[PDB]
RNA sequence: AUAUUGGCGAGAGACCGAUAGCGAACAAGUACAGUGAUGGAAAGAUGAAAAGAACUUUGAAAAGAGAGUGAAAAAGUACGUGAAAUUGUUGAAAGGGAAGGGCAUUUGAUCAGACA
RNA sequence: CGUGGAGGUCAGUGACGAAGCCUAGACCGUAAGGUCGGGUCGAACGGCCUCUAGUGCAGAUCUUGGUGGUAGUAGCAAAUAUUCAAAUGAGAACUUUGAAGACUGAAGUGGGGAAAGGUUCCACGUCAACAGCAGUUGGACGUGGGUUAGUCGAUCCUAAGAGAUGGGGAAGCUCCGUUUCAAAGGCCUGAUUUUAUGCAGGCCACCAUCGAAAGGGAAUCCGGUUAAGAUUCCGGAACCUGG
RNA sequence: AAACUUUCAACAACGGAUCUCUUGGUUCUCGCAUCGAUGAAGAACGCAGCGAAAUGCGAUACGUAAUGUGAAUUGCAGAAUUCCGUGAAUCAUCGAAUCUUUGAACGCACAUUGCGCCCCUUGGUAUUCCAGGGGGCAUGCCUGUUUGAGCGUCAUUU
């Protein structure tokens, strides 16, 4: 359980935190898994999403489809990927939204700053 | 009379706009405000009139200035600039 | 009226500026929740006390 | 685009002064234009960069004033340090750790001793 | 625009803080005309009108289609 | 304690064809004319508002309360009790249930529930865990949002790591004899709680 | 060492749960009243997702009928559930200046159980 | 007996449908009530031993909200008055135009203003609400346009009166006094030819300030022009003040 | 026999109880000491490509500078160079600035966007008139500076 004198388990202030985050914030909030591959390959579980990563839904009913992502929208909490819509009654074409913990990161999109931040997490790149 | 044709007469302000409260209570012939107090130097207010307090107080506004005084409190009323890093 | 002060007249310009209806593109952002303009004015059913 | 602060840091007083006008003229030239368009977002950017050179300038000459009156009793109210009212008026730590010619032989002769139980 | 075509006149949304000195001046600066006279209104949303008179040297038409509009 | 009274509300009085409670007085907004401060007022003030100066600790004789610890504690023993107040110990050897002292140095968790369970209390520890639900009341949005049994009480003479191997097991509880609570000894002022004594523990006793 | 229904920052509750709890869970000290001092509300909830109903048809239109979306439109921006007063339609019944009720049985409708 | 919430327990029920709601269907209890079925619904909830209270409604001219009978009822009757036809429009007793009949009768139902309103003005679009019938019309709704001054007002002056200041009261918020028991101030130029304004004459002792869009008061007129401004714009012709 | 009235039920109305929800309220407890003439609290008016609010800001106006992060913002449009980078962002932090008209509010007034004076400077042929730019002028009181008043009063001239 709990044990600091500065952590709260009040789930009032919990979901405030929650819906009124910073999109800095979000950022963290928005992670997915790496495949069993890719931990392996640098030997690390999570990363906060970013753009045009390389994922795989392993959840729910697009589960098994695969795509770029192509906004992470941080206001909805929602990542769209470019490759997975809602085709309408008109035609018209729609992102599905998608969750960050419903999915698995396939390949990186790499920084300077990514590889700093695999490396402060202690993993280790190609 | 005394009820509504005597109302027909009622074109003339007794109080005009409040430039320290812009309230409409600045008494014309009186050139005092019925609301602020305005021009004495101290601003109307009454213990027996909480919810009007309570109407005007610190924090009912901007606070353009006082906003801020804690942040600076918090971090020592440093001068200066941030140096810097990495990353 | 009809030989206002420029005080009177600048409040008066701000309550005509004030008094038009809900732009409809902010009822199609996230989260949005304003309906209509709740705060319309009318000459003839609410007078501006200056 | 936008211009950068600390690429405007290194032109000289006059260059700003400038590119001031030359900004002027553009934003000017772009509100002309506003209303013939449907909508006109380059501006926001070009009277940003007003803001910037603007800021740039007066930091400059801020700075300037700031050191030739940097160490004398004296520099104009707003360059002191803002601190708090009272802050501003609280006895200095030389005046608050004055101490009078008697007591301080008082404090050499007799000082808190450090001592100890046990034997 | 009509004024512009029919009046030889220039009208421009001005600073509320600036007077037919002021408005003068500047006409003639920001634009290399001649100004005759600087009528001045204040609009109904708080903004200030300038009806601006050239001198009948300039040409209001050619001079505002060489500020950009029409 | 402000709350009902914040209002100029006056009376009627009668004559107007209508009650007499206070009213809101002035007009324009649906408020004013409206039934003030009465307990059986919309937004009126309740009747007999709480006030904190309610008693809500209570003074036992110290003596007494030490009749009832002891007393919880001889229950302990009693395994009919043990039995009847949850607790699955139809498995294990005897009561009292004495475990050797060697169980205050274990540092870690999973070689405590090991131990825990070469013991017997397997089949307590499950029956916690079993029974997790969503608490029925508006508790759950109070900080009580779950619900589960209670499960053994392991009692040392000395943690040497022992508290924190067993800190995150579900209904685990620990207790150093010096100490020992009736909360904890008859959880819910039943009898018979499950203890597991270490040796040490158990000779501290007398 | 003491005080603290203010201010800043925190952790909590056998507390209230939208007529409750602060007046205000919302563009609330708002909207609105009053010459003024002051007075001062109502108002939360589609769905996981707008997928917020393409298209055809009747209509001046609003809409209706189809179709379509959805786990569900018995969720359609009047939107979770959706009581009661009170209302429309359909079915059944009774009624010579009220109706309703008690004991009892006829008649009609309706139904449990036990049997093997 | 029943309800909110708390400790314990039945390893209780539940998206294969919790809770709630409906039901002249069933069953237990003398009763408070308890149980089932069926329909509806969608995310939580119950039995037992204990603990706890903001714990049970028909009334209080009870509080708030909602709803009826009354009832398609009272009514929509003051201000003399309307009519034909075309046009438009889904639609015309009510809009537009034409025609006819009347009215106000210059003590106006005309032409302007002050207070007050504040965009209602004007144009285009246009009927869901509103204009106690109607609506294609509007002072409504939507989107726009519009108020031009040396001479018109303000601004200047003083009126009743208001009100700072040296002061005097008052615990104090403040009260009194307005030239009052005050060392109360600025002009004309001379002096300068370092030099720009120090001193050399003399006067003047009037002692704040606010208070009139009807009082006092420097000066503009005619013709033309706009959807909507005009003694304000355009044309022409003047005049006042300062330099 | 209908209609009408009444009763019950089904479906549909009216209305918003009930049940479940809760970024709010209430109360307790712990830590802390920071408004203002260096112009506070409060007022007014303004500021976005497209806003009337609420929130933010101040003609540098939903922001400028700095710093940390490391790629969004999102209703639409947009920039597009901003992505192995002095670098996205309705991001966080915040040490530097800008901060209209006002307010104890300070040149005088103020139902007025009303009316002076002083300095520097620019334009108009200008020490003097007009106009533009910048900087200034409240009150009580303290220490000090300078210029002074009084047969209050000392000494000193010849
Ligand atoms: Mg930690
Ligand atoms: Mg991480
Ligand atoms: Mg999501
Ligand atoms: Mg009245
Ligand atoms: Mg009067
Ligand atoms: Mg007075
Ligand atoms: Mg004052
Ligand atoms: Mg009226
Ligand atoms: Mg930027
Ligand atoms: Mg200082
Ligand atoms: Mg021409
Ligand atoms: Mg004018
Ligand atoms: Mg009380
Ligand atoms: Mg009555
Ligand atoms: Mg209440
Ligand atoms: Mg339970
Ligand atoms: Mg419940
Ligand atoms: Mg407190
Ligand atoms: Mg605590
Ligand atoms: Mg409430
Ligand atoms: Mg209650
Ligand atoms: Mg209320
Ligand atoms: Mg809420
Ligand atoms: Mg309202
Ligand atoms: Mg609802
Ligand atoms: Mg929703
Ligand atoms: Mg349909
Ligand atoms: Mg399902
Ligand atoms: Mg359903
Ligand atoms: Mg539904
Ligand atoms: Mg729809
Ligand atoms: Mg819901
Ligand atoms: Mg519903
Ligand atoms: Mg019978
Ligand atoms: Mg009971
Ligand atoms: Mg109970
Ligand atoms: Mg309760
Ligand atoms: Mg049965
Ligand atoms: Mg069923
Ligand atoms: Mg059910
Ligand atoms: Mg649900
Ligand atoms: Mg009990
Ligand atoms: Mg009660
Ligand atoms: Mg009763
Ligand atoms: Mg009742
Ligand atoms: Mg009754
Ligand atoms: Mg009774
Ligand atoms: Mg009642
Ligand atoms: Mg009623
Ligand atoms: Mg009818
Ligand atoms: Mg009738
Ligand atoms: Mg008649
Ligand atoms: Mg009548
Ligand atoms: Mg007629
Ligand atoms: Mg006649
Ligand atoms: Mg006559
Ligand atoms: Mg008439
Ligand atoms: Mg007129
Ligand atoms: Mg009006
Ligand atoms: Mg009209
Ligand atoms: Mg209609
Ligand atoms: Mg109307
Ligand atoms: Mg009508
Ligand atoms: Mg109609
Ligand atoms: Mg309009
Ligand atoms: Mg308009
Ligand atoms: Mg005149
Ligand atoms: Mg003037
Ligand atoms: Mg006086
Ligand atoms: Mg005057
Ligand atoms: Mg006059
Ligand atoms: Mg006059
Ligand atoms: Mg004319
Ligand atoms: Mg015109
Ligand atoms: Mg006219
Ligand atoms: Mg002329
Ligand atoms: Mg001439
Ligand atoms: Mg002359
Ligand atoms: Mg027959
Ligand atoms: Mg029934
Ligand atoms: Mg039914
Ligand atoms: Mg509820
Ligand atoms: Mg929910
Ligand atoms: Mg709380
Ligand atoms: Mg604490
Ligand atoms: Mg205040
Ligand atoms: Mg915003
Ligand atoms: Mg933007
Ligand atoms: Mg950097
Ligand atoms: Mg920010
Ligand atoms: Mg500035
Ligand atoms: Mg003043
Ligand atoms: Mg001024
Ligand atoms: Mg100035
Ligand atoms: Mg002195
Ligand atoms: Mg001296
Ligand atoms: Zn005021």
């Amino acid at each position: 359980a709990k044990q600091s004198l500065d952590v709260s388990s009040d789930r009032r202030k919990a979901r405030k935190a929650y819906f009124t985050a910073p999109s800095s914030q979000r950022r963290v909030l928005l992670s997915a898994p790496l495949s069993k591959e890719l931990r392996a390959q640098y030997g690390i579980k999570a990363l906060p999403i970013r753009r045009d990563d390389e994922v795989l839904v392993v959840r729910g009913s697009k589960k098994g489809q695969e795509g770029k992502i192509s906004s992470v929208y941080r206001l909805k909490f929602a990542v769209q990927v470019d490759k997975v819509t809602k085709e309408k009654v008109n035609g018209a074409s729609v992102p599905i939204n998608l969750h960050p913990s419903k999915l698995v990161i396939t390949k990186l999109h790499l920084d300077k700053d990514r590889k700093a931040l695999i490396q402060r997490k202690g993993g280790k790149l190609e | 009379g005394k009820g509504t044709p005597s109302f027909g007469k009622r074109h003339n302000k007794s109080h005009t706009l409040c430039n320290r409260c812009g309230r409409r209570s600045f008494h014309v012939q009186k050139k005092t405000c019925s609301s602020c107090g305005y021009p004495a130097a101290k601003t109307r207010s009454y213990n027996w009139g909480a919810k009007a307090k309570r109407r005007h107080t610190t924090g009912t506004g901007r606070m353009r200035y006082l906003k801020h005084v804690s942040r600076r409190f918090k971090n020592g009323f440093q001068t200066g600039s941030a140096s810097k890093a990495s990353a | 009226a009809a030989q206002k002060s420029f005080r009177i007249k600048q409040k008066m310009a701000k309550a005509k500026k004030q008094n038009r209806p809900l732009p409809q593109w902010i009822r199609l952002r996230t989260n949005n929740t304003i309906r209509y303009n709740a705060k319309r004015r009318n000459w003839r059913r609410t007078k501006m006390n200056i | 685009a936008g211009v950068k602060a600390y690429e405007l840091r290194t032109k000289s007083k006059e260059q700003l002064a400038s590119q001031l006008v030359d900004l002027k003229k553009e934003l000017a030239e772009l509100k002309v234009q506003k209303l013939s368009r449907p909508s006109l977002p380059k501006i926001k950017t070009v009277r940003k960069s007003i803001a910037c050179v603007l800021t740039v300038i007066n930091e400059q000459q801020r700075e300037a004033v700031r050191q030739l009156y940097k160490g004398k009793k004296y520099q104009p109210k707003d360059l002191r340090a803002k601190k708090t009212r009272a802050l501003r008026r609280a006895l200095t730590k030389f005046e608050a750790s004055q101490v009078t010619e008697k007591q301080r032989k008082k404090q050499i002769a007799f000082p808190q001793r450090k001592y100890a139980i046990k034997a | 625009m009509k004024k512009v075509e029919d009046g030889n006149i220039l009208v421009f949304q001005v600073s509320m803080k600036a007077n037919k000195y002021q408005i003068k001046k500047a006409v003639k600066e920001l634009y290399e005309v001649d100004v005759l006279k600087v009528n001045t209104l204040v609009r109904p949303n708080g903004t200030k009108k300038a009806y601006v008179r050239l001198t009948a040297d300039y040409d209001a038409l050619d001079i505002a289609n060489r500020i950009g509009y029409i | 304690e402000k709350a009902g009274h914040q209002t100029s509300a006056e009376s009627w009085g009668t004559g107007r064809a209508v009650a007499r409670i206070p009213r809101v007085g002035g007009g324009g907004t649906g408020r004013s004319g409206q039934g003030a401060f009465g307990n059986m007022c919309r937004g009126g003030r309740m009747f007999a508002p709480t006030k904190t100066w309610r008693k809500w600790n209570v003074k036992v004789n110290h003596n007494e309360k030490r009749y009832a610890t002891a007393s919880a504690i001889a229950a302990t023993a009693v395994a009919s009790l043990v039995l009847a107040r949850g607790h699955r110990v139809e498995k294990i050897p005897e009561i009292p249930l004495v475990v050797s002292t060697d169980l205050e140095s274990i540092q870690k968790t999973k070689e405590a529930v090991a131990a825990l369970k070469a013991v017997g209390a397997h089949s307590d520890l499950l029956k916690v865990l079993k029974s997790k639900k969503l608490r029925a009341g508006k508790g759950k949005y109070r900080n009580r949002r779950w619900t589960q049994r209670r499960g053994p009480l392991v009692v040392y003479a000395e943690d040497n790591g022992i508290v924190k191997a067993l800190r995150n097991v579900p209904g685990v509880e620990t207790a150093n004899v010096a100490s020992l609570n009736l909360l904890q000894l008859a959880p819910g002022a039943h009898l018979g709680r499950f203890v597991i004594w270490t040796e040490a523990a158990f000779t501290k006793l007398d």
